[PDB]
């Protein structure tokens, strides 16, 4: 139901929070080795709050990462609860988008060449359609083919 | 059960592991059944005590405990007199009727009458003004409201041209635009989230009761 | 239900899905594969067959079931066939001979 | 004047029927009488002006769940901090350290665990964590059930309270293409021409021919809007093959008129003929002929429209709120760096 | 003392058989719906 | 690692429940994250 650009925006927000956790606290410039420390730890925090994981080694002390983690967890609850609501709305699958009517279908009285209502030729239905007088304009259309 | 988090260890024994697994599964079953009953309560089945459509079968059958009192001495009597189809109900609906419009509209809202037979002209205005009634979708037995003049009056053509030009420029759109106020409700199940705060407060008072109960608990602790 | 006779004997003996023997009768009928209409001896069984057996055992009499071929509409004389008269030979469908 | 109405002038047609809406031209060149059925000018597509559906995430809040949640956070934080977190007479930084961790603990319990942080020592605080977690799972169940139940409700393009909007004056407003037109040589061309000169001058470049070509144009995607008679729109939209497009509202159209007849000179029956129409309403033939000839196929109370999910425009708005909180955290970082 | 009525009166053969009438300006039908009631709870203390 | 692994996965399926602990390798954290995503998806499909 949603394009891949929406999930790309969700990941883009993960990058914004990831670079935001590094922009807040002061550390040193690091493009020298392969694996970092505060970058991988901040990514583990973003994936920890977003996908609801759990390790146990401490807690963020700064209030900036506290409010950012609160609104980020709220966004996670919004996307998982809204996605759950889209799943329930997908399983509602409520839409008979079809039907006959009941005791008398209005499409039977209206002639149509694209939806022929063929019946058994030479049987009791011809006698029932012959002894009647109400639906007489349809006997000529349903009589052939 | 209540989904809480501390962090000091984990059950090493496999018996408490399986018991905790089936216990967490039972918790998921009771919370999923509670949420399922909440969603089942939201929608509601309700889809009952509704109307029929263009012709209610209850109007053809006479009823003594549910009198369909309409307006007495009006156009509805002429419509029920010039007809021939529904002739077995004119005798029942002919008696016990009110000759006033305000008495009928006030009676159907002040708990007096069961129903009423009247056009939607006044029904849409009183419903869109008092915010107490609601109209349906279909409009069975359509009628027209015109202006009648004398046969020897030559001004009927001029007034007729004034009506045509009044409907061609857009003056009727201004009259109906400034005399029909679109007020809020349209169906019996269109906005199920207009309350919420009361449904949450009904549990919030129990949370306060748990706070007072907590004061009793710390009163036991200090003892 | 019309079923052809297996091999060269009598009907195929079988049972139902609830533990009850099913009875079949002898009935001569044509075939839709061959363009002609030969006398094909087959075995009939069904609701009307069991009802015919019930009505045949509740009263002391003998019967003989036969299959009817084509012509199930009362035979309405409407096609112009030589400019002549006609006579009722169906409609009700009970008096052929 | 020419056409079929000229047959009334040439004394070759005493009476004629068909799609003849009562107005000043027909009542000016010849006579008129009372129409038997009503109609008018209407739009084939619904009244939406191509507007995107609003967000449905902040709707259940209505600036109430956040405010009440903040008040409950204040009273729960205060009463929760003046019982076991403040046991010894300390300074101002004492209770503040327990408040800063308490609000993050409660925030962690509301948004489904998220971060375990830590845990104190008193059992009463553990019971309070259990009760707050019960209110958290109850509020979460009511939030998912209320959001889902609100999503099942009608959230499609709602009708607006504006008939003559921006498309009836200036053509250069909307950047994407939006074609609209009608069949030339008719009452709608003269009515719109005499009422909206800009819509006519911008409409003559988009003309139709028949009804099947308009249905093929609306089905493929060539034509956007289509304005024509109300009856042709009820039969055309009624005899649909998929019941996709729907008229404006459910029967509320402008310019009320009707199909009538036209006679030559008022000298024969005429008046009694009108009484004949008054006999129709006295025989119930309008319901049988209305449900026989005026009926269609898509007559299953067209009031709700549901499908798949539109442009995460709602999640884009929530992302905009996240950007606002990001700017607030940036200004907070500036105020923290200034000190 | 009456010359022209501005009240939206109905048009029938019994009334129009002795007087001339004009074309109607608004075609509306008759309805039988009164009011609807939605059952719900204001307090809502679960366990119902 | 199996006895604690099955209890950790069981904790992730039934919505956190117990955090227990977490190792050090990043691949285990990514796999735990994917298992938590599939866990909340299975929970959403279970409630729906
Ligand atoms: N009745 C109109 C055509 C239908 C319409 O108004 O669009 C005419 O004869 O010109």
């Amino acid at each position: 139901p949603f394009q891949s650009t929406l999930w790309l925006l969700v990941g883009l927000s993960v990058h914004v929070v990831a670079v935001m956790l590094y922009l807040l606290d002061r550390f040193s410039p690091f493009g020298r080795f392969e694996d970092a420390l505060t970058l991988s730890s901040a990514m583990w925090f973003s994936w920890r709050v977003l996908l609801n994981s759990g390790l146990g080694e401490g807690a963020p002390r700064s209030f900036s990462a506290r409010i950012l983690g609160m609104v980020w967890a709220g966004f996670a609850m919004i996307i998982v609860a809204s996605y759950t609501a889209n799943l329930a709305a997908f399983l509602v699958l409520r839409r008979p988008e079809e039907r006959i009517t009941g005791i008398n279908d209005p499409r039977l009285r209206n002639p149509s060449d694209k939806f022929i209502y063929a019946t058994v030729k030479q049987s009791s239905v011809d006698i029932y359609f012959r002894r009647q007088v109400e639906l007489s304009t349809m006997y000529r259309h349903m009589e052939k083919h | 059960l209540l989904n809480s988090g501390l962090g000091e260890g984990a059950p090493r024994s496999f018996s408490a592991r399986i018991l905790g697994m089936v216990w967490a599964g039972f918790a998921m079953i009771i919370v999923a059944s509670y949420t399922a009953n909440l969603a089942a309560f939201l929608v509601l089945r309700r889809p009952e005590e509704r109307i029929t459509g263009i012709n209610d079968p209850r109007l053809r059958n006479p009823s003594d405990k549910f009198i369909y009192a309409t307006v007495k001495q009006s156009s509805v009597d002429i419509y029920f007199r010039r007809q021939v189809e529904l002739s077995t109900m004119y005798r029942h609906m002919e008696k016990h009727n009110y000759e006033s419009a305000a008495e009928a509209i006030q009676a159907v809202r002040d708990n007096k009458l069961h129903a009423f037979i009247w056009d939607s002209a006044v029904l849409e205005f009183e419903a869109s003004q008092k915010c107490d009634l609601v109209t349906t979708g279909e409009l069975f037995f359509r009628s027209g409201f015109g202006i009648g003049m004398r046969k020897d009056s030559p001004w009927k053509q001029e007034v007729s041209l004034n009506i045509l030009k009044s409907h061609e420029n857009g003056f009727m759109e201004e009259l109906d635009k400034t005399w029909v106020r679109y007020q809020e409700c349209d169906s019996r199940s269109n906005a199920p989230a207009t309350l919420t705060f009361e449904n949450m407060a009904g549990v919030f008072m129990l949370v306060a009761g748990g706070i007072v109960a907590g004061i009793f608990l710390i009163f036991i602790e200090i003892a | 239900y019309v079923r052809p006779t297996t091999s060269d004997g009598t009907c195929r003996e079988e049972y139902t899905i609830n533990g009850d023997p099913i009875k079949k009768v002898i009935c001569n009928g044509p075939d839709e594969t061959i363009p002609g209409r030969p006398t094909v001896p087959q075995c009939c069984y069904g609701f009307c067959v069991d009802l015919l057996i019930k009505l045949a055992r509740e009263m002391d009499f003998t019967y003989e079931v036969h299959l009817v071929a084509d012509g199930k509409f009362g035979t309405q004389e409407r096609v112009n066939n030589s400019n002549a008269a006609a006579w009722n030979g169906m409609m009700g469908e009970l008096l052929s001979g | 004047w020419n056409g079929m109405i000229g047959e009334v002038v040439t004394k070759r047609a005493y009476m004629a029927v068909g799609s003849l809406t009562i107005n000043e031209e027909r009542s000016e060149v010849v006579d008129f009488s009372v129409p038997f059925i009503e109609t008018g000018i209407s739009v084939m597509v619904s009244r939406s002006n191509g507007t995107v559906s609003p967000s449905a995430f902040l709707e259940p809040f209505s600036a109430d769940v956040w405010v009440m949640m903040f008040v409950m956070l204040l009273i729960v934080s205060a009463v929760a901090v003046f019982v076991f977190e403040y046991f010894s007479p300390v300074g101002y930084n004492g209770p503040s350290f327990t408040i800063g961790k308490a609000i993050w603990l409660l925030w962690g319990l509301v948004f489904n665990n998220s971060l375990p942080v830590q845990n104190p020592k008193g059992t009463t605080s553990k019971i309070m964590v259990s009760v707050w977690a019960f209110f958290a799972v109850i509020f979460l169940a009511s939030y998912t059930a209320n959001l889902a139940a609100f999503m099942i409700q009608r959230r499609y393009v709602d009708q607006v309270s504006g008939l003559s909007d921006k498309k009836f004056q200036r053509p250069n407003d909307f950047s994407p293409a939006f074609r609209f037109g009608t069949v030339p040589n008719g009452s709608t061309e003269r009515n719109i021409r005499n009422n909206y000169l800009e819509m006519h001058s911008y409409m003559v470049k988009f003309n139709q021919r028949s009804v099947q070509d308009a249905l093929l144009s609306l089905k493929s995607g060539k034509l956007d809007a289509f304005i024509y008679d109300a009856a042709v729109l009820n039969y055309m939209a009624g005899r649909d093959e998929g019941c996709k497009l729907v008229t404006i509202g459910s029967g509320k159209v402008f310019a009320t008129t009707g199909y009538g007849i036209a006679i030559q000179k008022d000298s024969g029956w005429k008046r009694q003929v009108d009484l004949a129409i008054l006999q129709l309403f006295g025989d119930g033939e309008m319901e049988e002929l209305e449900a026989l000839w005026l009926t269609g196929i898509c007559h299953n109370e067209k009031n709700e429209v549901m499908s798949s999910q539109l442009d995460i425009d709602n999640m884009a708005g929530v992302f905009y709120m996240l950007a606002a909180a990001m700017a607030l955290s940036l200004i907070t970082f500036i105020m923290e760096h200034l000190f | 003392q009456a010359d022209m009525i501005v009240a939206p009166l109905t048009i029938n053969n019994e009334r129009a058989q002795y007087i001339e009438f004009s074309k109607p300006f608004k075609y509306q039908g008759l309805t039988i719906l009164v009011k609807k009631e939605i059952p719900r709870s204001t307090l809502d203390s679960f366990m119902q």
